[PDB]
Order: structure tokens, then sequence, then C-alpha cells
């Protein structure tokens, strides 16, 4: 990039590298909480929600 | 002894009604025995209940 920027003036590279931190995470306990519901039929198949 | 119509004034009745994804019915009946009905209707589909 460097040398391709030395060498073109009206076109330029550039690179650029960034890391990451995302914590996960809500306020408390209950924001977090969270349900299903789960049927088995005599068939032997299942429904869930 | 002689025989008895049921007579329940609301008549035999029902509405199918295909969901178009995943070949899901919900069946509307004026029915006793709703499993009974999941079931043969079902069956009738090869489909799992």
């Amino acid at each position: 990039v460097e040398k391709f920027n030395a060498e073109n003036y009206w076109k330029k590279k550039g690179l650029a590298m960034v890391p990451l931190k995302f914590p996960v995470g809500l306020g408390s306990r209950a924001a977090g909480q969270a349900a299903a519901l789960v049927h088995i039929y005599l068939d032997g198949s299942v429904l869930v929600t | 002894m002689g025989g008895q119509e049921h007579f329940y004034m609301e008549t035999q009745s029902m509405l199918v009604v295909p969901k178009g994804e995943d070949q899901e019915m919900d069946v509307y009946v004026s029915t006793q025995f709703p499993k009974y009905i999941q079931d043969i209707v079902a069956s009738t589909l090869k489909l799992p209940a």
C-alpha cells in the first residue's frame, strides 16, 4: 500500500486493523429470563414453542 | 327399545384451514374429542401430529 501510494497520485490505497470486544448481558436477571412449552403427541412427534 | 337421535341444535359443523407452510392444518370443528380429530386428520394427510 505504501508502494502504491508513492507510485500513484490520483488513486490511493489504505489499510487498517481493528479489534473487537463485544460484551453480552442485559441489566438484570429478570430481563434475561426465558420460557418454552413442549408437547409430545402419542405418535411420538414434538411441538415446541 | 328404540334408538334416539342426538338432535344437537347445532348440526355437524367444521372449518378446515391450511396454513400454507410445512403442510400445517388448523381444524375448527364442533367436536367432543379434539385429540381424535388431530389424529384422524394427521393420519389421512400422512403428517406428524
